[PDB]
């Protein structure tokens, strides 16, 4: 996936 | 009468998320209207990790997918056209659902 894996 | 795939993704979304599995969308980056970061487009599509740890504020509406997203370390907004999504799967095994197409997301 191309964002992180974590938002927060 | 309107599309179905709204309602095929959120049934997903859920048993994806419920069965503890990863819920993540492929895009057709080409479709019109698709607002994401430059950087995630790789042979004209992409691929976004959907669970609640890695989006904000994510919402699955019918006509589009709206999050906040994290790209190393930057906070983004996404905004995807529901005619753009192409298929959810679960990040683990592949489990998933690959969108019939609909004469309205042409």
């Amino acid at each position: 996936a191309c964002n992180d894996e974590n938002y927060a | 009468s309107s599309p179905k795939r709204p309602y095929l993704l959120r049934a997903y979304y859920d048993w994806l998320v419920d069965n503890s599995f990863t819920p993540y969308l492929v895009v057709d980056a080409t479709y019109l209207g698709v607002n994401v970061p430059v950087e995630c487009v790789k042979d004209g599509q992409i691929v976004l990790n959907l669970s609640a740890s890695a989006t904000g504020n994510l919402q699955l509406t019918n006509d589009f997918i709206q999050f906040n997203a994290r790209f190393k370390g930057v906070s983004r907004e996404l905004y995807i056209p529901m005619g753009a999504a192409l298929a959810i799967y679960a990040r683990e095994n592949g489990d998933g659902v690959m969108f019939e197409p609909e004469e309205i997301y042409d």
